[PDB]
């Protein structure tokens, strides 16, 4: 995996790719 | 353990971003 | 076909914008 | 009955899209 | 909506999602 | 009222990014 | 079909790159 | 006669794409 | 059809994530 | 025999995708 | 072309658009 | 002449990003 700060829509898209068919939750506050 | 603070402010490993999968 | 894996990449970018601080649960299911 | 079906065929506006937020 | 600085290609894609069928102008200078 | 200065340097509300729609 | 709403997301990212400081008008029309 | 028709079917190079800039 | 030019945009974003510091060669070929 | 064929039809997981890294 | 710092997945996508059918190498270290 | 140092840390012209094409 990439070793970087993942922010904004990038972190979303990473979650998308990583979690796959299982899906994910994004609650940033 | 908040995802922004974890992966955007700090850097997350692959295992630590899987915590946020369903 | 409609490719739902390529479409799902756009929708999660779109939900990221539209929900903001609220966040969202996504499931390709 | 549900996002992938509704937003991938026809365009979904931002108003349709808020229904999927928390 | 998201409450963030929207820069570069992100601000483009936001305009795309927001304006919709009406379309938009991007003149950044 | 320049879009970069408005939404990229500052933060834009949804109404303020609609100003730039056709 | 060709999906023009998903394609239009790519093209506006592409115009953002290619026009730069010039900018562009986009209309899905 | 126009971008969505021409760049969504066949690939459009950067040279084709500059024709749509201001 | 499957559009490989629009798909290739996603895959190179995906390889960017997955390879990280390793990097990758891409060829739509 | 190769990425565009394999990852554009069926989904490719991250594990399939590492095979294309250096 | 755009006159900006191109980093992360943005620089990837730029390479994608610019190099085209010839393809590219991304080795960031 | 490293692509990150060239185009991400500095700014690259179009000709300089073609160096990294195949
Ligand atoms: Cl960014
Ligand atoms: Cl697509
Ligand atoms: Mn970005
Ligand atoms: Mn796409």
């Amino acid at each position: 995996f990439v070793n970087q700060h993942l922010c904004g829509s990038h972190l979303v898209e990473a979650l998308y790719l990583v979690c796959g068919e299982r899906g994910f939750f994004y609650t940033p506050k | 353990r908040g995802i922004v603070e974890q992966c955007c402010t700090s850097i997350c490993s692959l295992y630590q971003l899987e915590n946020y999968c369903n």
